[PDB]
């Protein structure tokens, strides 16, 4: 309830700021002023053309490493279990495999960007 | 019928699914799925699953960042399509919207079977539990039991993640 | 690919299948399917080319959609009964969703389209794996829930599979597509008897796997992927072509060969019920599979096709690495009909 | 679904040829519509209007076949005073086959469809009388 | 299906303890001889595929083929016989415990039953 | 004659021949003993001998 | 005198893309001998950037 | 059954149809797959939250993990397809036609 009111207040304040910024000043837009910005001249191609991604392999690994966070965040609560020896074995197992996966991608030159 | 908040959130969930279901460019499909993830986080917050909602929101935010990178790299065109820039995309979008509205109308007005069996509505507050117990939270204890009870699940999941890293390496090797 | 990584991937595929077989929990069966797919995708792409990438992509999309449907069926069953155990499948809508998900994982018609394309696009080793080992887990799950299975839907899909495999196989010149269509027809034969007796399903599965292993191993021994490349084999390996012809006859289902036994048992089991029309249609349709098997036998063993001059150089070299169990698979694929009553050790 | 087939079967064999013909043409229209859906899915027509043309062609052919079959079978059953006989179904099946041959404008298709549809309809009638099951329930 | 779930059954036994109260198949059983024949055929096909003298190339490996097939066949036959014995035991017990479903009908002689006669002409 | 001497030896590979014959003999002896034990056990259970 | 055995004309009817050539599939081509299609010489389009003067 | 269950199931059906229908870019199909994961997660969480089953609170986590595995697999395949053809268009994946 209060978080909804807070979010609404923040979004409304930002929107009113945009509205003020767009309706208070004197607008004079003509074709040359709104043209795309290159440093001095006109662009050759488009900004919508494909832009090659040299770290594409690290990005996919980020998805798999991100989900290893969902497995480790309940660890503060798991420390309150009675049988700590099986919990600590499983928590360390979950991090050794995460370390071994990082080591594997490192040694196979997976962490290097495409040249 | 009490402030309709769960109803509104689920309706926005379906609207976002229709938005990205239309396939009106990856950049906007990612926006639609992000909106759906946020409203789903809210839906499961309203039922007491705060950890699960926050975590799924976080996971999908990361995934959609990766998808945005990949869309600018390999899934782009000269004129990316928005929901009103193409007849097929707009038609699918409005068809999904009208289907959602139609099933909502035929559910709120009459209790007639759609696919599985006819429901009631009445507000999803009716089916709650009156549960007065605990100085802990049930969801957090259940999730934390992944290390004390779910040894087998941890083993299979960790193996799958290591294998997935190896698999992406092998697939993108090339040659 | 590194041999260690390849062995790890193959063992991960096998461990996913075993996890599907040994699990009593629906979530664990789903995890087994997902692990199987995750490790299976690179194996199809072991030899890299655009066709292998296409096959991997199509296979991934089909299996991912099937996994979606399977998880949705599990969740609906949980909603209508808070049960996680693989059992009678208390909800019928969830049961229909599960049946279509598993059928599309198997390649049963009308979901059969992916199989010919994926088999043609990969090598013979990956094709062997796909057409033999990847059928065990969906069939195991289908066997476990055959009591709640709907006869009208399953039998419709089985008859459709038999018809489509028989018809599609007639048009094919490539060997991998022929094997895929024969696989679809055999899948239909397996799933037709599933609501009546799962022992017959397992028997047909074992016989089909033996014949398929023999046929792929023969096609790997003689490096042939088309009809005319196999037409050359008689000028280098006549014994291989003769064994292949006998294996093809066995695949057709003509007695006294091993192939005849599974259909014979399925027909008997169906006629123990009322079920008279459908076995008759199944046999008359398996005639088509026999026809294109005979076309292959005519092109490869019963006639001698023209050869090339460079075969004289191949005449001087031996087959370097010999696959083990090829002799055993041939014998089990032909001369096992007299041991038919031993199927009682399967229930 | 099968409610169409119940509305067809709930009518006695030799009564109300109009209602039986309506049910038969409904079944035919449903079958042709399904065939059109699969044909459009697998073989696109390159334009929306050509697709609706193909759908209408297939649906009309199937509906005409079904209507002719039902009307002829019912009329034959009632004029001959012999219901529970597969000959009426055979006559209806050949009439439907002739209708298909006229729709495709071919004598060979017409004769083949006559023979095969008549045989199929006679077998369906025999199965109704005797109790043959296409999809037998597991009983053992 | 029918035999998958039964009371008191060990999952992966392949040969329960109650199977030892059955007569073992004789070593000269014709099915065992057929298994040995299958082993001999496998050995001959192995010789022919590898381009070796089919009848005489490898005697030790042919002997290993034959004995392996016989060895597997013996236990296969034991399990086959055990499962058939279980089937008959269960069927007889079910017949005995449900008398009203399997009643002994009255014995009639052919002098009393009236069979219609169909002449051949 | 052969240009190279065909790595499968011109004499028998005595190691492989040895363990192949050994496993054949072991399998036959084990099968005989299993059969005798089964016969005695069956006669003991059924009150025959 | 000698038994008839297939010739090139006979063998070429099993060498097409499919059996039973039709109007639609007449322009299909059989796959490459090794299952490696030639690399499509895709024109690479780099990004062209004005770096300066401003 | 509540009405929020209708909304979640309709979301799943919409995502399934969106996946089934293919337009041009492969990326959009992977988006539909990930949406189907999202809907399955929400449905499982709601059912699990409603009837107080404590030990199944972890299965949505495993569901998300294997969802990420599928997403990575699809992204790798899309990388290779785009490298081969320069676009992620499904129209190019037609070599296995013949
Ligand atoms: C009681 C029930 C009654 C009987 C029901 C069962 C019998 C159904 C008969 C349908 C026969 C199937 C095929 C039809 C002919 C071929 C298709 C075609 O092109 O037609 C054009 C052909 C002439 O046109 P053409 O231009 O010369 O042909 C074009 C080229 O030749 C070449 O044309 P093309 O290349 O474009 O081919 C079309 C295209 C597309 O292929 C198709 O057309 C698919 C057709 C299959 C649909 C089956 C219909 C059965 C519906 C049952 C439920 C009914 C509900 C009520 O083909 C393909 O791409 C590949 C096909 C195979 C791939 C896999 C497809 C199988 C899908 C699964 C089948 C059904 C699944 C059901 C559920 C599954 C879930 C488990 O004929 C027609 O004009 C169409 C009319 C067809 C006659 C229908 C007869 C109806 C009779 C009803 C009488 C009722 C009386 C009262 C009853 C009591
Ligand atoms: C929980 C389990 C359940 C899960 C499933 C639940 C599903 C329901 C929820 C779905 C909600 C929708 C939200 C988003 C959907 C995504 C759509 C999308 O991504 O579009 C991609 C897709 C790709 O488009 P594109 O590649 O970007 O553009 C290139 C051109 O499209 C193509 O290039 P072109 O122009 O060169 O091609 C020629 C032209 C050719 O155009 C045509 O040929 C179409 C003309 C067909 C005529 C229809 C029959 C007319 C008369 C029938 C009368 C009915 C009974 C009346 C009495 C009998 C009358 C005689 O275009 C086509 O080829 C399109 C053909 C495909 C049509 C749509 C396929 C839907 C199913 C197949 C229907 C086949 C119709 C036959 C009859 C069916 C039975 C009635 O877009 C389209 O296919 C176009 C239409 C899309 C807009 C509508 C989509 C909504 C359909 C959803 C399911 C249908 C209703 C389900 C309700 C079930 C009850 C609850
Ligand atoms: C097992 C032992 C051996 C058995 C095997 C051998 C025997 C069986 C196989 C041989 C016969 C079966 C062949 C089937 C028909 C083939 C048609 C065909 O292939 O189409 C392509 C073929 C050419 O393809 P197209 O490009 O589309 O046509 C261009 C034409 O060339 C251009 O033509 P057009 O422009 O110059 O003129 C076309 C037009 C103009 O027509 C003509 O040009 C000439 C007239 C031909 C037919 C009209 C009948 C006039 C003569 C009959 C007089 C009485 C006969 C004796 C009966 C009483 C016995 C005392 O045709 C019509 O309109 C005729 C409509 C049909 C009415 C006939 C109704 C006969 C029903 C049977 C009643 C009696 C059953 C026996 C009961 C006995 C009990 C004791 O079509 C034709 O040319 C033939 C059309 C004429 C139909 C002849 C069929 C009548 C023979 C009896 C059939 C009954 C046997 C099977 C029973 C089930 C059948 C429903
Ligand atoms: C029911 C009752 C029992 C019947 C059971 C079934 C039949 C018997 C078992 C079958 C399996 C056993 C053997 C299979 C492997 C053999 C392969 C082979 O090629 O053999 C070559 C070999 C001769 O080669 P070699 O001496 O090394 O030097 C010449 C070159 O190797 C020459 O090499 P190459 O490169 O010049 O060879 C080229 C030739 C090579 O092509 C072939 O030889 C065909 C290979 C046979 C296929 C077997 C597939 C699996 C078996 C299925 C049988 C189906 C039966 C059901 C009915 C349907 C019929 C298909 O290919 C062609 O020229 C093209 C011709 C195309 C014709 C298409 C028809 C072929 C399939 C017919 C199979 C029918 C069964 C044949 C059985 C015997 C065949 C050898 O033959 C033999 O010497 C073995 C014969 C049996 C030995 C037994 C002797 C033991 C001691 C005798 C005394 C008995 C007890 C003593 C105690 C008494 C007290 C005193
Ligand atoms: C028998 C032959 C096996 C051959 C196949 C090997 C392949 C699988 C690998 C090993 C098998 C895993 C079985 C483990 C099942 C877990 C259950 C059992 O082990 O007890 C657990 C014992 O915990 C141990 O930690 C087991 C795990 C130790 C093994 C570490 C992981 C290494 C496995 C190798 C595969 C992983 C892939 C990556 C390689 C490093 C928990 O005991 P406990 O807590 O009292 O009771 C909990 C119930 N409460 C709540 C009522 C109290
Ligand atoms: C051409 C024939 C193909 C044969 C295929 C290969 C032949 C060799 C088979 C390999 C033998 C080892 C397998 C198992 C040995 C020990 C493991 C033991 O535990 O298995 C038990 C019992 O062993 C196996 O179940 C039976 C294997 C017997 C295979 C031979 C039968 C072949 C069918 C008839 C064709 C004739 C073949 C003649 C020999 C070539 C399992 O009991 P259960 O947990 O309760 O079963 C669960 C699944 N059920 C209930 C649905 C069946
Ligand atoms: C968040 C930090 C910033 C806070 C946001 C709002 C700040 C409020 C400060 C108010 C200062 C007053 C603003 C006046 C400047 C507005 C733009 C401007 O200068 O336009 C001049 C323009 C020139 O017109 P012409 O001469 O006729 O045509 C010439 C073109 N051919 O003259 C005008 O129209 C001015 C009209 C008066 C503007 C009203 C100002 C009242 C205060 C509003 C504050 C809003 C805050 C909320
Ligand atoms: C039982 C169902 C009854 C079905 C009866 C119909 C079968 C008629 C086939 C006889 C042949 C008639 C004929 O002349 O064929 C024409 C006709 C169309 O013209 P084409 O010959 O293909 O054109 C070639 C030149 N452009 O052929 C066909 O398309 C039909 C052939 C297959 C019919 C469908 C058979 C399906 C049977 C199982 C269904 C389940």
């Amino acid at each position: 309830m209060n978080i909804m009111l807070t979010l609404l207040t923040n979004v409304t304040l930002a929107s009113l700021l945009v509205l003020i910024a767009f309706w208070l000043p004197q607008l004079n837009a003509y074709s040359e002023k709104t043209s795309p910005y290159e440093c001095g001249f006109d662009p050759m191609g488009s900004a919508r053309l494909p832009f090659s991604m040299k770290f594409f392999l690290v990005a996919i690994t980020f998805l798999l490493f991100d989900l290893e966070i969902a497995l480790l965040l309940p660890l503060p609560w798991a420390s309150q279990t009675n049988n700590l020896k099986t919990m600590l074995t499983m928590a360390l197992f979950l991090l050794i495999l995460l370390a071994a996966s990082l080591a594997y991608e490192w040694t196979q030159k997976g962490l290097e960007w495409a040249e | 019928m009490t402030m309709y908040i769960a109803f509104i959130l689920s309706t926005i969930f379906v609207i976002g699914f229709v938005g990205f279901s239309s396939k009106p460019s990856p950049i906007y499909g990612g926006l639609g799925l992000i909106v759906s993830g946020g409203v789903g986080c809210g839906i499961v917050l309203n039922f007491g699953g705060s950890f699960l909602g926050l975590m799924v929101f976080l996971i999908y935010l990361g995934g959609m960042l990766v998808v945005f990178g990949y869309t600018t790299a390999m899934a782009t065109e000269m004129y990316p399509e928005v929901w009103v820039s193409n007849k097929t995309v707009f038609g699918a979008f409005v068809s999904g919207l009208m289907m959602e509205f139609c099933m909502v109308y035929y559910a709120l007005k009459e209790e007639e079977v759609e696919i599985i069996f006819k429901f009631n509505g009445l507000g999803d507050w009716v089916i709650y539990d009156t549960g007065d117990s605990g100085f802990f939270s049930e969801e957090a204890m259940g999730i934390a039991a992944l290390y004390s009870y779910g040894t087998w699940l941890v083993i299979v999941t960790g193996w799958s993640l290591l294998i997935g890293v190896v698999v992406i390496m092998e697939i993108t090797r090339g040659n | 690919m590194n041999p260690i990584i390849y062995t790890t991937l193959i063992m991960t595929v096998m461990s996913g299948t075993m996890l599907v077989m040994i699990s009593s929990h629906w979530l664990l069966i789903w995890i087994g399917f997902e692990m199987n797919l995750l490790a299976m995708i690179p194996v199809l792409m072991k030899n890299f080319n655009p066709r292998a990438t296409e096959a991997a992509t199509k296979y991934f999309l089909t299996q991912a959609t099937a996994s979606m449907m399977l998880m949705m069926a599990i969740i609906i069953n949980l909603l209508y009964s808070g049960q996680w155990t693989i059992t009678k499948m208390f909800n019928p809508v969830a049961m229909t969703m599960m049946t279509m998900a598993l059928a599309m994982k198997l390649g049963l018609s009308p979901f059969h389209f992916w199989v010919p394309e994926v088999t043609q696009g990969i090598s013979l080793q990956a094709g062997l794996l796909l057409l033999t080992w990847q059928k065990l887990a969906p069939l195991s799950v289908l066997c476990q829930i055959s009591q709640s299975i709907n006869p009208n839907l399953m039998l419709t899909m089985a008859m459709l599979s038999i018809l489509i495999g028989g018809w599609g196989g007639l048009n094919q010149t490539q060997l991998r597509k022929i094997m895929a269509y024969s696989s679809i027809a055999h899948m239909g034969w397996m799933t037709a008897v599933l609501p009546y007796n799962t022992t017959m399903t397992i028997l047909n599965l074992l016989i089909y796997i033996t014949m398929t292993l023999a046929m792929f191993m023969l096609l790997i021994h003689s490096s042939a992927t088309t009809t005319l490349s196999l037409s050359h084999t008689w000028n280098k390996m006549p014994v291989i072509t003769s064994l292949m012809m006998v294996t093809l006859l066995s695949m057709g289902g003509l007695p006294p060969l091993s192939g005849f036994m599974p259909k014979w048992m399925i027909i008997q089991e169906m006629t123990k019920n009322e079920s008279i029309i459908m076995p008759t249609l199944m046999a008359m349709t398996a005639l088509l599979n026999l026809y294109f098997y005979m076309r292959l036998a005519y092109s490869s063993s019963l006639t001698m096709f023209p050869s090339t001059n460079n075969m004289k150089m191949k005449w001087q070299f031996e087959h370097t690495k010999q696959m083990k169990l090829l002799p055993t698979m041939i014998v089990l694929s032909t001369l096992v009909l007299p041991m038919t009553p031993a199927l009682s050790s399967l229930n | 679904a099968k409610t169409l087939l119940h509305k067809y079967s709930d009518i006695p064999e030799g009564t109300e040829c109009h209602r039986k013909a309506y049910a038969s043409t409904s079944i035919g229209g449903a079958t042709g519509l399904i065939v059109s859906a699969y044909s459009i899915a697998l073989k696109p027509p390159a334009s929306f209007l050509e697709g609706v043309a193909r759908t209408g062609r297939y649906t009309f052919t199937s509906a005409a076949i079904g209507a002719i079959f039902g009307l002829t079978s019912c009329i034959s059953a009632q004029v001959r005073e012999k219901p529970d006989d597969p000959l009426n179904y055979f006559i209806g099946g050949c009439a439907g086959g002739l209708t298909l041959g006229a729709r495709t404008r071919s004598y060979g298709i017409g004769a083949a469809a006559c023979a095969y549809m008549g045989l199929t309809a006679a077998l369906v009638k025999m199965g109704q009388l005797e109790g043959w099951q296409v999809f037998a329930e597991p009983k053992v | 299906t029918m035999m998958s779930g039964r009371p008191g059954r060990v999952p992966l036994q392949f040969l329960p303890n109650e199977a030892r109260s059955l007569p073992p198949p004789k070593l000269t059983d014709p099915r065992l001889v057929y298994m040995g024949f299958l082993g001999y055929c496998s050995g001959l096909i192995d010789n022919a595929i590898r381009r070796r003298p089919v009848v005489s190339a490898g005697l030790h490996r042919q002997l290993l083929y034959v004995t392996s097939f016989v060895f597997f066949g013996y236990y296969l036959l034991k399990r086959q016989d055990y499962m058939y014995a279980l089937r008959d035991h269960d069927m007889f017990a079910y017949v005995k415990s449900h008398p009203e479903d399997f009643p002994e009908k009255d014995k009639k002689t052919y002098g009393e039953i009236l069979e219609e006669f169909h002449p051949v002409r | 004659k052969f240009y190279i001497r065909e790595p499968p030896h011109g004499s028998p590979d005595w190691l492989k021949v040895g363990l192949t014959l050994g496993t054949s003999v072991f399998l036959w002896i084990y099968l005989i003993k299993q059969h005798k034990e089964d016969v005695l056990e069956y006669k003991r259970r059924n009150g025959l001998e | 005198a000698r038994q008839w055995q297939p010739d090139v004309e006979w063998a070429e009817q099993f060498g097409g893309a499919v059996m039973y050539p039709t109007k639609e599939t007449a322009h299909w081509k059989p796959p490459p001998w090794n299952d490696v299609d030639p690399p499509k010489d895709t024109l690479v389009s780099n990004l062209t950037l004005n770096f300066g003067p401003q | 059954m509540p009405l929020v269950y209708m909304n979640i199931i309709m979301a799943f059906a919409i995502a399934l149809a969106g996946l089934l229908m293919y337009r041009s870019h492969l990326m959009s199909s992977l988006l539909c797959l990930e949406g189907m994961m999202l809907s399955l997660f929400i449905m499982s969480t709601l059912i699990i939250l409603n009837t107080h089953f404590t030990l199944a609170n972890m299965m949505p986590i495993i569901l998300l993990v294997f969802a990420a595995c599928e997403a990575a697999l699809g992204l790798s395949l899309l990388v290779m397809v785009s490298n081969t053809y320069g676009t992620d268009y499904v129209q190019n994946l037609n070599l296995l036609q013949c």
